[PDB]
């Protein structure tokens, strides 16, 4: 299948168009919202020193690990 | 005529001469068997097992005879320490000897099998031109490495029949040839466990046995055939060099990581035993458990064994050598001599001080002394640098606790400094470097050598592997 | 006694083999020496 | 005496050199 | 001897199956497509993924994505903690226990980039092999392909199990390289090491024998079967400029092969060597001789003494579990010799 | 015996076992 | 080159073996096994590794310095 | 040193003699 | 309309432009 | 004795190569 | 520049040449060695 | 180290010996 075919099409243009702006917004309402912060974990720039713990994390486990790291986020 | 990297490819379509060529390279491969063990023995120094183990004396074939019960020596020494019974006919010497022998028989036969290469047996009864049945060679050569994985697994390694394996204590401390009673559970997979070494060669020379019999008893299918070309032998080298560099990854990570098939005692301790605390662990809670039965500080440290307090120190760990820093451990840091004692440090106020480790993976650490809490208090400062919390301001002490030095006190600012810099590296020793003009520069144990060295040839032989495959599949445009 | 082998063959290698050899070594030589006496 | 070891190996290279210049093997 | 060599037979569903793969299409998907394609896409996501989103607060107390400020050269994607030792995990292991979040945060993204770009590199070269295969070409490029993945196999994989975990891996970042390069350099005098030195030297052969070879070729084209370009003209001028020039095309191409191969070779022998610690670190004699005589100084004791510089300011932070506290006394200085 | 980790392990086993026989199908599907 | 090799009690006796070079058996033959046991040590190779690497921790397994004391 | 001096000695003498008698036998 | 061609381009694409806009918006996060 | 070592080396050097030259040209 | 040099001319010299010098040259060599040591 | 020139020496000398027997040059 040729590629000038393609892009000539009109089905293309418009399914394309619709579809592509759509995705865009997707990813800006999915940084802008905040819901990467909490899927992905990353802090937001004012929780990277909770109140209990003002220096860097450090994990020091490898098996029991989750609660840890509880300990050390939020 | 044929270029310098092919003149060994005129042996590939005749059987005979491959024939003699592999016993002239097993013949190599036992005589270096034998010189390297006759030269082991006459360098070894057997005098002192405590302080001076093999390990390190850069005695690398010696532990491999001595793990599966070969102890005893013609000339009256032992590895234990005593003289014990008669040595017998098979003792390390005895061992070179008939490697020697082995090596030679072997030359005869290569000789013989070189002049004679004609010979109807490798002739297809049904066409003149050389053949050989290679899935059937498969099949009986799989049966006898089946039959001798069975025999090692069921009468050496148990016991039934033969002396054992090594084994020794979870520390170290006492080790010697046993018996080997198989375990069938899920514990008998743990690599520590020697039971499951024996269970694991029974059901493999088992297994082994019962493929080599089918493969014996069926042939192959076309379609496999023609597509792994089983006619040619190049395939073979290919699949075999496969194997063999990952029997070679597999063997370099047992060593390096540690398993039952490789015990402290004889190939000297592992990294991450000093990495983790392992024998620092094991001294304090031994010592914890002395003093809360009443004894005092220095008849609780003097209880420790020389042996354990010498484990745990910087010297022995296989990741501290150097790449062309040859020669023996002992050449490095001189042959130990007695334990000095536990170095305890105090401040002036009372305070109780301990020096930082020196982390496995520095080479220049600068020596810290921390306090309980974990806050620096005393620091030898850099070379002619300004000072302010160095050993005079503070004016720190040490006193030696068990060893030889038990009792004694030290006040002088040199004398704690030195010892300071020397518990950096662990428990502290006293070495007479002037026997073998030791360098001052820590040496690689033989786990370290071994290690490096097959991993080259496992990266090495990957790389055969993926050319001699390359050539199998593309054998006909390679041709012409 | 066997008939004589019939692949039989010589190996042969020019001068510019020759040439590259030695300076393999020795390079090779001037470039480990250094750590070898150490 | 390592210097002069040193020396013989850089000479003996570029007698190498000097070989594969000037002696070249004309070709076939 | 049953049957024939496999002509016909029958028309089994793997026939079929090989049918498909191996069309003409405009992508040869093949059977080694099966391995490369999805493990390979999934490596690319999973550094793309790791560089925009999560961080590397918690592993090496860093912030190392663009959701944190981070610009294309600092972002990367870190290595587990050291506390995770060896493990390789699994979103399902008992690290994680199929927390993705978690999993996230503790490093294990650097783990599965790092395994599945491994198995699509095998995918790849088995790609190449089959696509020679098929064509019916000796396999040349398969064995030219083998030196990255040595290479790749000596850094990435080697390496760490040789160290104390994956925590001294090259983290996937331009910057993340470059502390990884400064710090062999601090530690293990990288450069020193005579494998480093045979990889270099071939590199830079390699790239030295790339341009001449353009520069000839485009240099000596006839003007306008046969070659384009006078092969005779350029083997007189190069005998005459530089003494020696190549006379066989295969040779001289084959040459050109083979370089950087046995460069990147020699250098992966040289990782596995530090991987063991086994360091061309020190010079005995030397530092004997400058212990004994102060006056004594080379460029070596330079070089020795900018390593303890880098390894004194940099453990600081580049290792945290070890918790070091360096009093300012003790870094090491210049003024201070 | 019934550890988590075994869980977690024979979970891991029989996607795997999806993943490949869905490729299967797939590939046997489209093929013909 | 038409003449047989010198003839041997021992070669004569291994003849039967090495007799019947190149024959093969029609079809897929045993494949599937080849599959299904390719499979089951892969399976077990896996078992191993994540029992040494520790990913898989069972009950019995100690898997540690501290289990050559134990049985 | 003298480890260094006899491997030093035995890897020019035994490769490039190796060679040369190759070279002399093909001519 | 399904063809291997289409899956790998689209595969490709979608996240990419999906990744454009979020770092797009990214950028005008307030720090 | 250095001088006599490097005398030595020298001797079996220069002269031995000198031979060998030639036969390599001869052939 | 000056003709062609009429009387050019080639040395040779065959192997039974060439061990003669070698041997020559070891034989020395061992013989004298003894005594360059001393 | 004298022992080492010497017995380099020897085997060198036993070596050329070994040639001058073995790979003889047949003559014209
Ligand atoms: C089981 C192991 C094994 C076996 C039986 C063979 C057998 C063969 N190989 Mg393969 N090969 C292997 C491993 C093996 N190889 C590995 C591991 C590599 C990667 C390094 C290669 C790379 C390789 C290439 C690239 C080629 C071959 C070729 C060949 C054929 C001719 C041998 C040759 O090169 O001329 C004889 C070679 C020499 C006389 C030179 C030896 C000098 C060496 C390099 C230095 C001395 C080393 C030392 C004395 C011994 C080290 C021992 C160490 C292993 C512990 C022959 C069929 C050639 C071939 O088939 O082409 C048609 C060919 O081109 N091999
Ligand atoms: C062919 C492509 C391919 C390859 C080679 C790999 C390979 C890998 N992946 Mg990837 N992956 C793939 C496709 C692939 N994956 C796809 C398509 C997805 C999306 C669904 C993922 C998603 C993914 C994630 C999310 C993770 C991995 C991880 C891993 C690693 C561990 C896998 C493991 O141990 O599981 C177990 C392995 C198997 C099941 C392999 C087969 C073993 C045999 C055949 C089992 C035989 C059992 C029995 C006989 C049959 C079942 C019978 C039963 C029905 C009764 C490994 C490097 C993990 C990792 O290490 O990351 C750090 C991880 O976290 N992968
Ligand atoms: C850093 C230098 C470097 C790069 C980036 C590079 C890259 C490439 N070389 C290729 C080929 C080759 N390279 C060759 C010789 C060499 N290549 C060299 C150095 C390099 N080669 C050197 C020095 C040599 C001499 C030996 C040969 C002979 C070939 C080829 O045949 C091949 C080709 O045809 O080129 C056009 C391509 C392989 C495609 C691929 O991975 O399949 C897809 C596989 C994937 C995606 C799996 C790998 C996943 C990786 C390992 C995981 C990390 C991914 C992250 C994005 C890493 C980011 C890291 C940050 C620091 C930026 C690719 C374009
Ligand atoms: C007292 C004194 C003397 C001081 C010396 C001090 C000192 C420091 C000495 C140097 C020490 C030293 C030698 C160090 C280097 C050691 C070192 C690291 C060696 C590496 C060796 C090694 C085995 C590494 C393996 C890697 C390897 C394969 C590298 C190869 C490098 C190499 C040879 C590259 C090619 C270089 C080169 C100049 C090629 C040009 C080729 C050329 C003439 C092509 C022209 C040409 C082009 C055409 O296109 C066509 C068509 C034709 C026809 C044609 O002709
Ligand atoms: C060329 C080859 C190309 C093909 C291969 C491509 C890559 C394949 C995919 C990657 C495989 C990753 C294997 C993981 C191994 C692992 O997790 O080890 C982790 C464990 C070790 O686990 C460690 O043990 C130590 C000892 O007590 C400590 O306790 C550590 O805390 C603990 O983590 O080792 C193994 O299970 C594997 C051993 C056998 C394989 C060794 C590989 C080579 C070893 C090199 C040694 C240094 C040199
Ligand atoms: C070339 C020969 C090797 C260098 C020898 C240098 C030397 O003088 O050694 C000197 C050493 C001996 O060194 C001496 O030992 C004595 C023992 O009582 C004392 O300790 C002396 O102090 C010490 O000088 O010789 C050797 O140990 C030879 C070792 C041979 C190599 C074995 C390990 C190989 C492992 C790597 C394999 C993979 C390589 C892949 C490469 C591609
Ligand atoms: C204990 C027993 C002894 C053990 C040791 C045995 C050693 C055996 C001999 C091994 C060496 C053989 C050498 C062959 C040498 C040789 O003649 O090879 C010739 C070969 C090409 O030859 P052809 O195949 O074209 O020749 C066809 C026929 O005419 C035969 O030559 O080149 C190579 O394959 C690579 C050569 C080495 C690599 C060359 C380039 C890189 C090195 C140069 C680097 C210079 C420095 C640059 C940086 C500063
Ligand atoms: C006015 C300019 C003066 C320049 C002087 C410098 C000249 C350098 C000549 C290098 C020749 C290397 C030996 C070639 C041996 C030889 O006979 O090669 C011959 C070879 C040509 O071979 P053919 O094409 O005839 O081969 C045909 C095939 O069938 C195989 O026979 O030359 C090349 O391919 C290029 C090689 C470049 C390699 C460059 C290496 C440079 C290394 C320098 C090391 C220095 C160490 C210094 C220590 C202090
Ligand atoms: C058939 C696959 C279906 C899609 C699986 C999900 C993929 C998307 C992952 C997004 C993150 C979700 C976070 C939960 C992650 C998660 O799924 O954990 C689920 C589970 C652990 O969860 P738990 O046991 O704690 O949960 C208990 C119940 O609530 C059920 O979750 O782990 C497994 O049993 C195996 C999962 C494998 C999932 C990866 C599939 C690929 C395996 C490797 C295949 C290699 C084949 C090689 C062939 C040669
Ligand atoms: C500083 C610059 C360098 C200075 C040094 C230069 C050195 C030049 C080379 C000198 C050596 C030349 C050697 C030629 C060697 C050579 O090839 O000669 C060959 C020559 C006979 O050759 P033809 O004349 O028959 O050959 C004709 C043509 O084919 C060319 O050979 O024999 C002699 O004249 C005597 C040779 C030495 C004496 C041989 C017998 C006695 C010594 C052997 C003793 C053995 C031990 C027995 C007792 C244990
Ligand atoms: C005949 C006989 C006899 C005797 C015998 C003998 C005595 C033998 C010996 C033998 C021997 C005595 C052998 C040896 C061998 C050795 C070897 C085989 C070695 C090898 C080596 C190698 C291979 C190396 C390598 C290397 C090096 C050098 C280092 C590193 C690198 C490399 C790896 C390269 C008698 C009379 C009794 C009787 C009858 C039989
Ligand atoms: C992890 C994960 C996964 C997967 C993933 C993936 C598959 C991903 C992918 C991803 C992707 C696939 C991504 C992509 C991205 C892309 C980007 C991010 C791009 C960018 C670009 C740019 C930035 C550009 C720029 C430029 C240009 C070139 C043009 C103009 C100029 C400039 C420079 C501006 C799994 C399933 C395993 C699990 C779950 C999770």
């Amino acid at each position: 299948r040729p590629f000038s075919d393609i892009l000539t099409s009109i089905r293309y243009w418009v399914i394309h168009s619709i579809t592509v702006p759509a995705l865009f917004i997707a990813g800006w309402l999915f940084v802008s919202t905040g819901l990467a912060y909490d899927v992905f974990g990353t802090p937001r720039p004012n929780e990277y020193f909770t109140e209990d713990r003002q220096e860097a994390p450090l994990i020091t486990d490898r098996f029991n690990a989750l609660e840890q790291v509880k300990k050390l986020s939020g | 005529g044929l270029p310098w990297y092919r003149v060994h490819t005129v042996v590939i379509n005749d059987p005979g001469r491959l024939i003699s060529v592999h016993l002239m390279h097993t013949a190599l491969v036992s005589g270096w068997a034998g010189s390297m063990a006759l030269f082991e023995i006459s360098v070894f120094d057997p005098s002192d097992p405590v302080l001076n183990p093999m390990w390190r004396q850069g005695m690398f074939v010696l532990p491999f005879m001595t793990r599966l019960g070969i102890t005893q020596s013609w000339g009256g020494w032992t590895i234990s320490g005593e003289t014990a019974t008669n040595p017998g006919i098979w003792s390390y010497e005895g061992v070179a000897a008939a490697h020697i022998i082995l090596s030679g028989a072997l030359f005869l036969a290569s000789v013989w099998h070189w002049t004679y290469w004609d010979l109807e047996l490798f002739r297809d009864p049904r066409t003149g031109k050389t053949a050989l049945d290679l899935p059937k060679i498969f099949g009986i050569h799989l049966f006898l490495s089946g039959l001798l994985c069975f025999g090692f697994g069921a009468f050496h390694v148990t016991g039934v029949f033969g002396p054992g394996i090594w084994v020794s204590d979870p520390y170290g401390l006492t080790g010697r040839v046993q018996p080997v009673a198989p375990s069938w559970g899920a514990d008998g997979f743990d690599p520590y466990n020697p039971g499951g070494i024996a269970s694991h060669h029974i059901a493999a020379g088992i297994l082994g046995v019962l493929a080599g019999l089918f493969h014996l008893c069926v042939r192959p299918s076309i379609r496999l055939y023609f597509g792994l070309s089983m006619g040619s032998i190049e395939t073979v080298l290919s699949s075999s060099i496969a194997a063999v560099f990952w029997a070679a990854f597999v063997v370099a990570g047992t060593m390096w990581y540690g398993s039952a098939a490789t015990p402290i005692e004889l190939f000297g301790p592992t990294r991450y035993q000093w990495d983790q605390g392992f024998f620092q662990q094991e001294i304090q809670k031994r010592v914890q458990a002395s003093l809360a039965e009443g004894a005092s500080l220095s008849d609780a440290w003097s209880r420790i064994p020389e042996k354990l307090a010498f484990y745990d120190y910087i010297g022995n760990n296989p990741a501290k050598g150097g790449l062309f820093r040859t020669g023996a451990m002992n050449s490095g840091d001189g042959i130990a001599v007695g334990w000095l004692g536990h170095a305890s440090f105090k401040d002036q106020e009372g305070r109780e001080l301990f020096v930082r480790r020196m982390p496995t993976f520095f080479e220049t650490f600068p020596v810290l002394l921390l306090d309980k809490d974990g806050i620096v208090r005393a620091d030898v400062p850099f070379r002619k640098a300004e000072s302010k919390y160095s050993i005079e301001q503070v004016g720190v002490s040490v006193t030696f606790y068990g060893g030889e030095l038990d009792g004694l006190t030290f006040t002088d600012p040199a004398t704690v400094k030195k010892y300071a810099r020397k518990a950096q590296l662990g428990e502290i020793f006293e070495f007479d470097r002037s026997t073998l003009q030791s360098d001052g520069v820590f040496r690689s144990s033989p786990r370290g050598w071994f290690t490096f060295g097959h991993v080259c040839f496992a990266l090495l032989f990957f790389f055969g592997h993926i050319w001699h495959g390359a050539r199998t599949i593309f054998r006909d445009v390679f041709a012409g | 006694m066997a008939r004589p082998n019939p692949n039989k063959q010589v190996v042969e290698l020019n001068r510019t083999s020759l040439y590259w050899g030695l300076l393999l070594i020795f390079v090779l030589a001037v470039l480990f020496s250094s750590y070898i006496f150490n | 005496m390592e210097a002069l070891v040193y020396t013989f190996l850089l000479v003996g290279t570029l007698g190498i050199i000097f070989f594969s210049i000037f002696f070249r093997d004309p070709p076939r | 001897t049953i049957a024939i060599g496999t002509y016909q037979e029958k028309r089994t569903w793997f026939d079929d199956a090989d049918d498909w793969l191996r069309q003409d299409r405009f992508v040869f998907v093949g059977w080694s497509g099966l391995l490369l394609f999805p493990c390979a896409y999934f490596a690319l996501g999973g550094w793309l993924t790791g560089t925009t989103f999560v961080t590397s607060w918690y592993t090496h107390g860093l912030a190392t994505s663009y959701l944190e400020g981070c610009n294309f050269l600092t972002a990367a994607v870190s290595t587990p903690a050291n506390s995770m030792a060896h493990s390789l995990l699994f979103v399902w292991g008992p690290e994680a226990q199929g927390d993705f979040t978690r999993w996230c945060q503790l490093g294990g993204l650097w783990a599965f980039v790092a395994l599945h770009g491994a198995f699509g590199l095998i995918g790849f070269m088995l790609r190449q092999f089959e696509i020679a295969r098929s064509v019916n070409l000796r396999p040349y490029n398969a064995i030219a392909f083998s030196a990255p993945i040595a290479v790749f196999v000596s850094v990435f994989l080697i390496y760490p199990l040789g160290q104390s975990g994956w925590f001294f891996a090259p983290s996937f970042g331009v910057a993340a390289i470059f502390r990884f390069i400064l710090f062999f350099q601090g530690f293990h005098n990288w450069t020193l090491n005579p494998f480093h030195m045979m990889g270099v030297a071939g590199v830079l052969g390699a790239a030295l024998l790339c341009a001449i070879h353009g520069a000839t070729v485009e240099n000596t084209l006839f003007e306008d079967a046969e070659e384009t370009y006078s092969m005779v003209t350029a083997n007189r001028f190069w005998s005459q400029i530089f003494g020696v020039a190549f006379s066989n095309k295969r040779w001289l191409h084959f040459f050109m092969l083979l370089v950087p191969v046995t460069g990147l070779w020699m250098s992966a022998i040289g990782v596995v060597g530090l991987a063991l610690n086994l360091r061309a670190y020190d010079f005995v004699s030397q530092e004997i001789r400058a212990a004994e005589d102060p006056e004594f100084e080379t460029f070596y004791t330079k070089n020795i003494l900018l390593n303890e510089g880098i390894r004194a300011w940099m453990a600081a932070q580049d290792q945290p579990h070890e918790r070091l506290v360096f009093p300012e006394e003790v870094l090491p200085r210049g003024n201070a010799l | 015996a019934v550890t988590p980790s075994l869980k977690n392990f024979l979970g891991s086993l029989i996607a795997g076992a999806t993943v490949l026989g869905g490729i299967a199908l797939a590939i046997t599907a489209v093929s013909k | 080159f038409q003449e047989p090799g010198l003839v041997t009690p021992l070669g004569t006796l291994l003849r039967p073996l090495n007799s019947e070079a190149g024959k093969v058996l029609p079809g897929w033959g045993t494949t599937v096994l080849m599959a299904v046991f390719i499979l089951l040590f892969a399976a077990f190779l896996l078992i191993i590794l994540e029992i040494y690497n520790s990913s898989l921790i069972l009950d019995d397994v100690s898997m540690s310095w501290e289990t050559l004391a134990k049985v | 040193n003298i480890y260094g001096l006899t491997a030093t000695a035995l890897f020019i003498i035994i490769p490039t003699s190796f060679l040369l008698i190759l070279y002399v036998k093909t001519a | 309309i399904f063809t291997v061609r289409w899956l790998a381009i689209h595969g490709i694409a979608v996240p990419t432009i999906f990744f454009l806009g979020a770092i797009t918006a990214m950028q005008f996060i307030q720090r």
